[PDB]
């Protein structure tokens, strides 16, 4: 885009067109049609979140001390 | 020992002992101490355990089953039993349960003699190896349930490959077994051990399936049943 004075390129992230995107489009639909699993790419959370779950579990904490809930 | 030979001692129950002890010092009147245990569960210890050792003219090693109490080291009979073991095998009932049956943690067995200038530098090598292969697919346990297998660098998920193996290698079938398993058990070298592991992980046997690996003497049989697989 050229103008009075100034001049920007507004790129694409990715190689865009409509062969392309129908592709992401299908993938999409499919991904959305049977639930599966995906990893994120956090292992700082992955691991810290899985010793937390170990370190919480089988505590019978809440029940030791007298508590109301 | 007096006649000058090696002889080993196997005492079935270092628990049974100190408590057997316990109900003589009870009915004999003795005052209680640590838990009820006889005031002088340390000396009756003392002398069995200290008599046990390599004189002048021979020797004689023990290997004695010490029994835990609701699995707390901290009860007395366990504990005074620790300051006299020159090493420690801790059996697991997990790690049996899973189907490894020499069902021993590698991790948390220990021997006072476990250095390189005791046992040469080879064994403290692949020992220690072992030890911390084992211990990194512990580690990497957590990611894999988490965000699973594929995202393991192709270096990490060869560590889990290869550290699975081990895990198999270092289960076998002892002799007396037999009438459980019907396999024939089969008695292993220290040197063709550290031949296995040291190789095992360097690693030559990565074309190999797991379970060549479970049950076997030294790799050479592993291989082997790696052809049948």
């Amino acid at each position: 885009e050229v103008q009075p004075g100034n001049v920007t390129v507004l790129a694409d992230t990715a190689i865009r067109g409509q062969d392309l995107d129908e592709a992401r489009a299908m993938e999409a639909k499919r991904k959305a049609e049977e639930h599966i699993s995906s990893s994120h790419g956090d292992v700082d959370y992955a691991q810290a979140s899985a010793e937390l779950a170990k370190a919480i579990a089988q505590l019978r904490v809440i029940e030791l001390t007298k508590k109301a809930m | 020992r007096d006649e000058g030979r090696d002889v080993l001692l196997f005492v079935d129950n270092i628990y049974r002992y100190t408590l057997a002890g316990t109900e003589v010092s009870a009915l004999l009147g003795r005052m209680p101490s640590a838990v009820g245990y006889q005031p002088t569960l340390a000396e009756e210890m003392g002398v069995l355990q200290e008599r046990i050792t390599s004189t002048k003219t021979g020797s004689i090693t023990s290997v004695q089953a010490v029994y835990v109490p609701a699995d707390d080291l901290t009860d007395p009979s366990p504990a005074t039993t620790f300051a006299h073991l020159d090493a420690t095998v801790v059996l697991s009932r997990q790690i049996a349960s899973l189907g490894i049956y020499p069902a021993v943690d590698p991790l948390d067995s220990t021997s006072r003699q476990l250095d390189p200038l005791v046992v040469g530098q080879e064994h403290y090598d692949t020992a220690r190896g072992v030890q911390s292969i084992l211990q990194r697919y512990q580690e990497l346990k957590d990611i894999i349930a988490i965000l699973g297998m594929d995202e393991l660098s192709e270096e990490d998920k060869l560590v889990v490959a290869r550290a699975r193996k081990i895990q198999r290698f270092l289960s076998q079938p002892f002799f007396v077994a037999e009438v459980f398993t019907g396999s024939p058990g089969k008695y292993v070298s220290l040197k063709d051990t550290i031949r296995g592991f040291k190789g095992i992980m360097e690693g030559e046997y990565d074309h190999l399936p797991e379970q060549a690996f479970y049950m076997v003497g030294s790799i050479e049989e592993a291989v082997e049943k790696a052809k049948k697989l």
